């Protein structure tokens, strides 16, 4: 239901946007609109293996948003990158018009 | 390892695919609460309240079938109410995939010539319980024609150089009209003293000389290296 | 951005009208009933969007640079028509003059 | 009619129910639906037409190339057609083959006039407004679907004072002057 | 309280489906390039060859006085496994009683022969497909039509018959 | 002229990875998914004639 | 206006016409009626061709052939005054005649 | 046209002359203004800027 | 021509037509039939031919 | 490059703003320019249109 695309409509996002989470991971180009029918699971690393697949009981989340918030690296990359690219954005825009009137003025 | 996916439906009936940030092809899980070779497994709670279904991780590196499925065929006739004939059931890695791809209205037999993994074929068998485990050579079908009827889908997972003469025993005996037959071929084991081309296309002729339409063919190539599925139709009068 | 004049926007069509939308100067009521959340709502809310516009500008990167490989590729393709057209068109005259 | 099998087909090909050679390939019912035309009959009042025209251009184009017989009146004909507006440009007489047509006659008709002058919306929103009588050209009123439009009076097509149409236009525009009634 | 507008209701030629011309009321497939191939090296293929003919290299053969499977063996220095399919035979025996030598010289035990699935005998399209579909395959050819579909499709070797023995092309270990 | 076909041969073979799919070597360890997505539209089998 | 009967031949189906427009095919036996269409110029005569699912009616000049709900459709530039239509079942044959002195057959199956 | 004449004299020496600006703009210089001395009237291809400098290419 | 009434302009301008356009037109458009079904076509070759 | 040295395809550099016209800043060249012109002549377009 609505009800609960309302509560997985972020990880959905995040799924849809798999290929700028990490910079050297670089998926198939599909397009990925989300499906009618989904579900939502969690996997379960059996008991039989341990320390190499294992995230544990002090590091287990309830969706993939708080893992991608969790991780302080991805936080760096997000970070830098959303600045860079904001300051691309902004490059000529308005600021720098009314900076170069007041230089103008100035004199 | 403890993260979460969503589970969406392949465009093959019977089998999905749960997206993450590494997607993996899923199965339904028919027996829930166990792993049978050690595969990794996912819970949904589907919805008296929601109850845990789970599924099954198919390992395309421990399955010819599923490397050809996510390497792409266009049609594989296994089918969520269908019988599969299993010739080369050889353990239960890939029956039991095949097994809750088919369902618990569809049936798989599953035949196998040793005996230890007769063993653990009819343990997996109790837990699955639309596997017939069939303990017989495939060389000689008439030694178990009388446990099975009319199969859907023949799938052949032989390892032997006289496969397609085995392919063709069983098709005859118990596949229908416009059936699936879906094989994997193993050049090195068929003969290594010819190329992979040659032993393939010597297999396709073999296979439309005892009246199996080949449709399309893969060579599944990272999992595998001179590997091969066929999959063809028994059209049994008229491949032209 | 393209500020076409009043004058000239009250006198066009009916298809061709300008939907341009006022400014809100009143503090309505929906805009003061509606509760946002905060803490990790929020950080959550500028993750998603941090997520979406570094997909986007990855999407505008690699579109700008398949623009620009296959302008390139469209320069050297139609030399090589080119030249095949010439060859063509002499083999054509080779062949009548033959014949 | 009942998707014959591979024998019947083969064996009565030239069966069909619905289309037949006589039919022209529905042509009439083609162009009134596409011009929404009321009777049955107004494509083949208007096909005798074309074809006066263009038994006149035959056997007029069988004269001799030069004579000012054949010049005077083909081009007089092609300047009547093309102020009556059926002809959309007087320079080639094979227009006077070609270009004459049904069609041509349909679009001149009051409600492609109408939608084409964006007084309404569609050729059947034009139907119902001159039907329901909020339509003159010049003073009167027009009331009848197939009125012919020609290129002068086509200036005159205006809506009826006291229209609720003309009305609401004007009050969407909130032009509305209520001295003269609308 | 009628409606407006109101018009005789005839049949659409552009809608009804009981008539014929309206009676036609995803997945993609890109075949990945074989693993057999190199670039453009053909890299699996190994003697001993075979080698698929068509009538007109049989008629050339025989109008050259070259014999197929020693014309071969001499051309390739490999051994050689020459292939009449079908519908090659098929051409052959439909070219006539002119073409009794060419047809009881493709009826030679040295000479093994395919089983063709298709209707028609179109030889051309029949060694085109078979020989895209496997790349395991030379082809000896003459058409000048075959010549270049066999040549476009790559990894492919082709064998004519040139002067007074056979010529290879595609196949780069000849020596 | 020797690190040259070195190196055209690296670059061929980085190239081979694009056109075709190459058997790397099998499963290295767990097996963590397909890391690079996975398709259901697209089949990439020969079908025959 | 006065009307013209006309049964098919088994008696399921019923088809007037009115002198001044009314054609209706009807089941007359159910209360179903597959066709009522006013043609406002005079209908002078009907007939079912080989069913209820093809009828033609002989109108003002032309004779129109109209399908089972009602829409038309052939009309017979031929035919130029029908007053007397009648189906040949066995051959396939729309017969017709009326004012002008001619007398015509024309094969439904074919065109 | 601000400074590159010192007197009206100057320009009138040089009217009609072809000047442009830095990024191409083509233009010719038609009179000189009478109260400031060395300044003139010019008119170009379409509107330069305040951040140009115009050129009279002589030998 | 300047004399010419109906047909015997319409044909022979026509085959004018066709003389000139036969020189450097394809032959394979130049005539082009006028489509006539098989059976009465060949029955007025026959007849013609008789 | 059939007959062309490499010393002589070099790269001309541009040249700035005057110092003392700094307060205007950017003395814009050629490429600047007609970004300015095509863009000024697409809004008149759709002005006149
Ligand atoms: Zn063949």
């Amino acid at each position: 239901d609505d009800n609960m695309r309302r509560e997985v409509q972020r990880d959905l996002l995040l799924i849809k946007h798999r290929a700028a989470l990490d910079p050297k991971r670089h998926y198939k180009k599909q397009r990925w609109e989300v499906p009618e029918r989904f579900a939502i699971g969690t996997i379960i690393e059996d008991k039989s293996e341990f320390y190499s697949s294992r995230m544990n009981r002090k590091e287990r989340k309830s969706t993939i948003l708080e893992t991608l918030m969790g991780d302080e690296a991805s936080n760096k990359y997000f970070k830098r990158k959303y600045n860079e690219i904001q300051e691309k954005s902004t490059s000529g825009r308005k600021a720098h018009y009314k900076k170069m009137k007041e230089m103008r003025k100035k004199r | 390892g403890g993260a979460k996916v969503v589970i969406e439906p392949h465009r093959h009936a019977g089998v999905y695919i749960a997206r993450g940030k590494e997607d993996l092809l899923v199965t339904k899980n028919m027996a829930p609460g166990e792993s049978v070779y050690g595969e990794k497994r996912i819970s949904v709670e589907e919805p008296v309240p929601p109850t845990k279904v789970e599924y099954r991780v198919w390992n395309p590196f421990r399955s010819k079938l599923a490397a050809g499925i996510m390497g792409g065929l266009d049609e594989l006739f296994i089918a969520p109410g269908k019988k599969v004939l299993y010739l080369g059931a050889a353990s239960g890695t890939s029956v039991s995939h095949v097994s809750d791809v088919v369902g618990p209205e569809g049936v798989v037999y599953a035949v196998e010539f040793s005996h230890r993994p007769g063993r653990e074929l009819i343990s997996m068998a109790k837990k699955r319980p639309n596997i017939i485990p069939i303990i017989e050579d495939a060389r000689h079908p008439q030694k178990y024609r009388m446990l099975i009827g009319m199969v859907d889908c023949v799938f052949a997972d032989v390892a032997q150089p006289d496969q397609a003469r085995i392919i063709a025993l069983n098709s005859h005996m118990f596949l229908k009209d416009q059936g699936g037959v879906v094989i994997s071929i193993k050049a090195n084991c068929i003969d290594s003293t010819v190329d992979a081309e040659t032993v393939f296309a010597r297999e396709v002729q073999k296979l439309r000389e005892e009246r199996i339409k080949p449709l399309e063919q893969l060579t599944l190539e990272p999992y595998e290296r001179d590997h091969c599925i066929v999959v063809g139709r028994y059209m049994r009068s008229g491949l032209k | 951005g393209l500020k076409v004049p009043k004058a000239v926007q009250k006198e066009l069509p009916f298809k061709s009208q300008i939907h341009q939308m006022k400014p809100q100067k009143k503090k309505t009521y929906m805009a003061k009933r509606a509760v946002v959340l905060g803490g990790d709502e929020k950080k959550a809310r500028s993750f998603i969007q941090k997520v979406l516009t570094i997909s986007k500008a990855k999407d505008s990167k690699r579109k700008e640079q398949k623009a620009s490989q296959r302008k390139e590729r469209l320069k050297k393709l139609a030399k090589m028509e080119e030249e095949k057209s010439q060859r063509d068109k002499e083999k054509k005259k080779e062949y009548f003059a033959q014949n | 009619v009942r998707k014959l099998k591979h024998h019947e087909q083969k064996l009565l090909k030239k069966v069909d129910f619905l289309e037949w050679k006589q039919d022209q390939g529905h042509r009439d019912t083609q162009v009134m639906r596409t011009y929404h035309i009321q009777n049955r009959e107004d494509y083949h009042k208007y096909n005798r037409i074309c074809g006066d025209i263009r038994r006149l251009a035959n056997k007029l184009s069988l004269l001799p190339p030069t004579d000012p017989f054949r010049r005077k009146h083909e081009q007089l004909l092609l300047d009547k057609l093309y102020a009556m507006g059926v002809l959309t440009t007087k320079s080639k007489i094979s227009d006077l083959e070609n270009k004459v047509t049904v069609s041509a006659i349909c679009r001149r008709r009051l409600p492609v006039i109408m939608h084409r002058l964006k007084m309404a919306e569609t050729i059947q929103d034009a139907v119902k407004f001159i039907e329901q009588g909020h339509v003159r050209v010049g003073p009167n009123l027009i009331n009848d679907p197939a009125y012919l439009v020609t290129r002068n009076m086509e200036d005159y097509v205006t809506w009826v004072d006291n229209s609720k149409i003309k009305k609401t236009l004007l009050r969407y525009r909130n032009q509305i002057d209520d001295f003269d009634f609308s | 309280t009628r409606k407006f507008g109101l018009v005789k209701r005839t049949l659409n030629t552009k809608k009804d489906q009981r008539l014929k011309k309206n009676q036609e009321n995803l997945t993609r497939n890109i075949p990945q390039v074989s693993s057999a191939l190199f670039f453009q090296y053909n890299q699996a293929i190994k003697p001993p060859y075979q080698v698929l003919i068509d009538t007109n290299f049989i008629n050339f053969s025989i109008q050259k006085k070259v014999d197929i499977v020693r014309g071969m063996m001499d051309c390739l220095l490999a051994k050689c496994n020459p292939l009449i399919t079908d519908c090659v035979m098929a051409e052959l025996e439909k070219l006539g009683p002119k073409y009794r030598i060419a047809l009881k010289l493709a009826r030679d035990p040295r000479i093994k022969r395919l089983s063709c699935s298709h209707k028609g005998t179109y030889a051309d399209d029949c060694l085109v497909h078979r020989v895209l579909q496997h790349k395991c395959y030379i082809v000896a050819t003459n058409d000048a039509g075959l010549k270049q579909r066999i040549r476009k499709i790559p990894g492919i070797p082709l064998m004519s018959v040139g002067g007074h023995a056979y010529v290879i092309e595609k196949l780069p270990d000849v020596f | 002229s020797r690190v040259k076909k070195r190196k055209k041969y690296q670059k061929a073979q980085k190239k081979l990875k694009s056109v075709r799919a190459v058997y790397s070597g099998g499963q290295s360890g767990v097996y963590e998914g397909e890391k690079t997505g996975i398709k259901k539209g697209l089949t990439r089998s020969v079908k025959f004639k | 206006g006065p009307y013209h009967i006309k049964y098919a031949k088994n008696g399921t189906h019923l088809l007037i016409t009115g002198r001044k427009g009314h054609v209706a095919s009807m089941d007359w036996r159910k209360g179903q009626l597959r066709a009522e269409l006013f043609l406002n110029e005079t209908c002078h005569s009907a007939t079912y061709l080989q069913n209820e699912q093809y009828f033609a009616v002989a109108q003002k000049k032309y004779t129109f052939i109209y399908d089972h709900e009602g829409t038309e459709l052939h009309r017979l530039k031929q035919h130029i005054e029908a007053r007397h239509l009648d189906f040949l079942p066995y051959h396939y044959l729309l017969v017709t005649a009326g004012e002008t002195g001619w007398l015509k057959y024309h094969d439904v199956s074919t065109g | 046209i601000k400074d590159m004449f010192s007197s009206a004299m100057e320009v009138a020496r040089f009217e009609g002359a072809q000047i442009k600006t830095v990024s191409g703009i083509r233009g010719e210089i038609k009179r000189a203004l009478s109260k400031p001395e060395g300044h003139y009237r010019a008119a170009f291809e379409d509107k330069i800027l305040m951040s140009d400098i115009v050129i009279l290419r002589s030998w | 021509d300047d004399q010419v009434i109906g047909k015997a302009r319409s044909r022979t301008l026509e085959m004018r037509l066709n003389r000139l356009s036969r020189v450097n037109g394809h032959q394979d458009k130049i005539n082009k039939l006028e489509k006539v079904p098989m059976h009465i076509r060949r029955g007025m070759i026959d007849k013609h031919v008789k | 490059a059939k007959l062309v040295h490499d010393v002589q395809k070099k790269q001309h550099r541009e040249r700035s703003q005057l110092t003392s016209r700094s307060r205007y800043g950017f003395l814009e060249k050629h490429k600047d320019y007609v970004k300015r012109a095509q863009d000024f002549h697409r809004k008149q377009s759709t002005l006149k249109v």
